[PDB]
RNA sequence: UAUGCCAGCUGGUGGAUUGCUCGGCUCAGGCGCUGAUGAAGGACGUGCCAAGCUGCGAUAAGCCAUGGGGAGCCGCACGGAGGCGAAGAACCAUGGAUUUCCGAAUGAGAAUCUCUAACAAUUGCUUCGCGCAAUGAGGAACCCCGAGAACUGAAACAUCUC
RNA sequence: GUCUGUUAGAGUUGGUGUCCUACAAUACCCUCUCGUGAUCUAUGUGUAGGGGUGAAAGGCCCAUCGAGUCCGGCAACAGC
RNA sequence: CUCUAAUUGGAUGGAAGUAGGGGUGAAAACUCCUAUGGACCGAUUAGUGACGAAAAUCCUGGCCAUAGUAGCAGCGAUAGUCGGGUGAGAACCCCGACGGCCUAAUGGAUAAGGGUUCCUCAGCACUGCUGAUCAGCUGAGGGUUAGCCGGUCCUAAGUCAUACCGCAACUCGACUAUGACGAAAUGGGAAACGGGUUAAUAUUCCCGUGCCACUAUGCAGUGAAAGUUGACGCCCUGGGGUCGAUCACGCUGGGCAUCGCCCAGUCGAACCGUCCAACUCCGUGGAAGCCGUAAUGGCAGGAAGCGGACGAACGGCGGCAUAGGGAAACGUGAUUCAACCUGGGGCCCAUGAAAAGACGAGCAUAGUGUCCGUACCGAGAACCGACACAGGUGUCCAUGGCGGCGAAAGCCAAGGCCUGUCGGGAGCAACCAACGUUAGGGAAUUCGGCAAGUUAGUCCCGUACCUUCGGAAGAAGGGAUGCCUGCUCCGGAACGGAGCAGGUCGCAGUGACUCGGAAGCUCGGACUGUCUAGUAACAACAUAGGUGACCGCAAAUCCGCAAG
RNA sequence: CACUGUCCCAACGUUGGGCCCGGUGAACUGUACAUUCCAGUGCGGAGUCUGGAGACACCCAGGGGGAAGCAAAGACCCUA
RNA sequence: CCUAUUAAAGGAGGUCGUGAGCUGGGUUUAGACCGUCGUGAGACAGGUCGGCUGCUAUCUACUGGGUGUGUAGGUGUCU
RNA sequence: CGUACAAGACGCGGUCGAUAGACUCGGGGUGUGCGCGUCGAGGUAACGAGACGUUAAGCCCACGAGCACUAACAGACCAA
């Protein structure tokens, strides 16, 4: 498929969201990416 | 051959796509007009009182 | 030690299937240090990296029965697989026929053997599949 | 006496129970419109390290003024580094600044982008020029004006009823 | 709208074979039928629910069809 | 049992709860002791109730037996093994050897769709039909570069917006105007090739070379819009012609070693220039039977011949190129010829898009050429099917070698793979799946020859009833078939085809593979075609043919509330 | 007509399972009890009642006689 | 019912034994035709072509094979 | 190691020994090896299907015998 400029800020966010929580903020929270997502497993909009 | 799985193979289809108006997944970009907030058909945001119960 | 990533390199620098880059069995360790195309170039220099050759098909044996049957053997009942008109078309073969018979009655025309009308008559007669081939056109020809 | 039955003991598994409440549910009083000066909503950004939430908007967890407040501070969030604060910071009240793109969405088009000056469209006034104005869309329900079922009850059912 | 043909491709007569907590909510194998035409096929496009579409089987309209799906009427009514 | 009130009590010198145990009550239940627990808990009276469970194929959560059981075998893709590397650990991560598997795909490039799955380093708790040091997994970084590839521009079926009108009304509705929208492989379309480079991009970066558009300036030019192009169906076919493949000989390199054979290479673009066959036409000529084709056909309305104008390739030739590429040589001829080019014929109750644009319409030099897409997968693990699913899923590579009619089988290259991913043992029993072979009999089996088998390619001889004269028909039936030596014929020739004479081996010569069993009678539907996606493919539906009905168009039939 | 393991009547063999071992590792089903058998009885179709008979426990493999086996609140029939 | 053999080619019960054994020809869904009946939808105690057969055995039962306990160190032969 | 066998079980031998394998004989299965020589229709020659000889050959054996060469070693344990 082709993307537009749009779509691929979108895409691109999506991949950024994408990460694991700071080792640090588990720290200060004294003790998990519930949007965590999988290419395969999971499916984006559009 | 069967209604089933042999059928889903088919579908690489393109409809509903992040609607410019309401953010939904919903711009049916065929027929240009996002099924959840009707942008593309209605200047005025979809709203329904079935979308919810009679007393409520 | 895993060496593919080199593999896949090595198989575009010496340009062959990958499948034909060989690394020396006592040479892992420096080729598992390559990272860069320069890495495996210059092992490939030393000699630690290698393309085996490509095969090619010997068509010895195929020339061999080539002759034979262009001598007009090893075509018998036995050996034919198609139908006849599949072996040789047909329309092909007149095409071929009648060609060589108008060429013929052509040169006997221009070099005076032939009257104009002489020619035509034979000509129509040919266009007519009266001669099986050029000799045939010759025997008639000598009235 | 093996395999094993019933009950208990010690330890698990499990998360009932008891205790606790940052959330609900209901009632009562008060108050009550927003939007072309572009709202509500959404997208995407924005932090030293930043994924979520909250905030904010290229001046981007903020900038300015007046008053309050006060030796502390840098949100949720108890880390590390570093910084700010007696030039009175943080924090609170009021007022102001900034306020990307899509969005009634209004120059034309478009799945939040693009293309070459724009009240698009419908109106009123009219210096007959978009010059001056209006409408549009949102809001928990309430309210006004129109369109208007059926399940159901009648122990069936059509008027009637709902 | 010819013939043969596992060319591509379309289909599916029989095995009532294999499978039947499957590889698969319609699959596998062999045999079989079509294969220049009313042919097959990709994408785009149109027709919408008492309505479409149907060389007609009540067939098909997203595993759903003698009236799709979602939510609402709704906590329908029942002497079972 | 909950909470409220009044009265009145208990608790860190240990409340509630829980566990085990003692006592009371017919009983619902009350109470004490010990352990645990670590902060709340009662009684009486009057109230308050979302107040008591063994049950509803009741609900939610948790848990056992089932069971160390089924599956991790079956698909025409049976795939591994011996050494070694790395590592704490190796059947399955990597190297080598040996052995295999895939050939319209298991190889190459891509559309949709996915969205970072791509590259690197570091890892193995998670994911993976076993393991793992591996990975589409985890952590951290990095990666997609364009005037000339798409988009962008054009219009297609068709869509929407505005206006107009309808509607009680609208986010609804048909027409008519206007505008816009509508094609990323696969409609039209200004222009790019070759090489080098990276871990990951690449006609995009770099090197070399080239080209297009617009604009500016200069020269030329007054022509400029008539016309041509874009721009087109199905069937048959001729000619030109490249890649490929093959044949001949030479050069470079490799292999094998009783022979003297076998393999690979021998390169080189866009672009610029130039050549032109066909079609059309003109001059000449003067055919009253000649010219021409594979075929049709052509001609005194002027044939052949001769000369001429116009005029083709993604093609030839020269440049490009003391560019590039190669270790080296760094060929020349030929045949058959995909692509591409250009003709001829036939067919239609069927007639095979439009628009933007281009040409028409010169040359120099310069400047400008923005914006968006660009990774990877594209599948028996990156898409859809809940899965790393034997299903489904578009395009092109259809010309690699032998084979043969062949884009068939079978075998083998280039390329890919051992991941249609658990293994180890037992001559490895019974039983099952899928197969091979079975004496004599030969359908006795069965509802039924279901299943299996029989036949089979090609050539020659030969071929009934019936018939719509097409057919039936490959009817049936019979014969041949290899190899070797030397030849004949057709053709320009083929590494094309058809035959002859002699020799000769086997049980068997379409030796595998590929590859019809045949005949008769009756019923049905004329035929090709359609259908119950997922138990029915048929005699059912369709069909041409036949017939009846309505209507002269301000019509008949039909949709809408209306505008239509 | 031809041919043949369809059959008389079965045999031997091949490949993959099956069996043993490492690793991985479900589901169906479960009121309870349960070593049964022959009779009888009972709502007339009993592992569980009665009377006898038999029965030392546990495990492996097997083909499935019974549990009116498991699966789906029978779709036939009647009734509303 | 019929034929040839035969000593004879008896009948019946076991959920009209036997589909977690087979088959699926008949019966008896959904398709279709004919006759008859019906205004019609459609029907038929008529005929006809086509039309599906799930499950890894827990207990019990039996066929075979083992490990234990009892009788109470061993080998061999018996009853 | 098999006179036995799906696990388990059963049977035999273990140097005081022919239990299994190697080797050699025997007994068997195929049907006459590679190479060389002669012949061979022909062909200038090259070449040549094939024939004869060497060859009762070559290849092969789930069987027997001989034979301690190799391996049944070394050795651990229960036990009134
Ligand atoms: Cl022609
Ligand atoms: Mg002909
Ligand atoms: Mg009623
Ligand atoms: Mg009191
Ligand atoms: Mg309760
Ligand atoms: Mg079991
Ligand atoms: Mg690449
Ligand atoms: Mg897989
Ligand atoms: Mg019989
Ligand atoms: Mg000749
Ligand atoms: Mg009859
Ligand atoms: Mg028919
Ligand atoms: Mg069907
Ligand atoms: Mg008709
Ligand atoms: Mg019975
Ligand atoms: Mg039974
Ligand atoms: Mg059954
Ligand atoms: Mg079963
Ligand atoms: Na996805
Ligand atoms: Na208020
Ligand atoms: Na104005
Ligand atoms: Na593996
Ligand atoms: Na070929
Ligand atoms: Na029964
Ligand atoms: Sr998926
Ligand atoms: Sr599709
Ligand atoms: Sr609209
Ligand atoms: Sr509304
Ligand atoms: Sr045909
Ligand atoms: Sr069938
Ligand atoms: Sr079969
Ligand atoms: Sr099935
Ligand atoms: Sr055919
Ligand atoms: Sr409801
Ligand atoms: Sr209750
Ligand atoms: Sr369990
Ligand atoms: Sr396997
Ligand atoms: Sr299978
Ligand atoms: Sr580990
Ligand atoms: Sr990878
Ligand atoms: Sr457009
Ligand atoms: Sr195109
Ligand atoms: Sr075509
Ligand atoms: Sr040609
Ligand atoms: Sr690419
Ligand atoms: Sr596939
Ligand atoms: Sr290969
Ligand atoms: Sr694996
Ligand atoms: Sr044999
Ligand atoms: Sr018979
Ligand atoms: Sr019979
Ligand atoms: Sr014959
Ligand atoms: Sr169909
Ligand atoms: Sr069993
Ligand atoms: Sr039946
Ligand atoms: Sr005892």
């Amino acid at each position: 498929g082709k993307k537009s400029k749009a779509t691929k800020k979108r895409l691109a966010k999506l991949d950024n969201q994408n990460s694991r929580v700071p080792a640090w903020v588990m720290l200060k929270t004294d003790e998990r990416n519930h949007k965590r997502r999988h290419w395969r497993r999971n499916d984006t909009d559009e | 051959t069967g209604a089933g799985t042999p059928s889903q193979g088919k579908k690489n289809t393109t409809t509903h796509t992040k609607c410019r108006r309401c953010g939904e997944k919903s711009y049916h970009t065929k027929k240009k007009v996002c099924s959840s907030c009707g942008f593309g058909k209605s200047a005025k945001r979809r709203d329904y009182e079935w979308q919810s119960k009679a007393g409520e | 030690t895993d060496l593919s990533a080199q593999k896949r390199l090595a198989a575009d620098v010496l340009d062959v299937g990958k499948n034909r880059v060989w690394f020396n069995p006592e040479r892992q360790g420096d080729i598992a240090d390559a990272i860069t195309r320069e890495d495996v170039r210059e092992l490939v220099d030393e000699g630690a990296i290698q393309a085996k050759d490509k095969k090619g098909n010997s068509r010895g044996r195929a020339r061999e029965r080539q002759k034979k049957r262009a001598k007009g053997h090893q075509k018998g009942a036995g050996s034919r697989k198609g139908k006849a008109g599949a072996r040789q078309n047909s329309k092909e073969d007149w095409e071929s026929r009648i060609r060589a018979q108008r060429t013929k009655l052509r040169e006997l025309r221009d070099e005076g053997t032939l009257s104009s009308s002489q020619y035509r008559d034979l000509y129509d007669k040919a266009g007519g599949g009266e001669f099986d081939s050029v000799a045939d056109l010759e025997r008639y020809i000598d009235a």
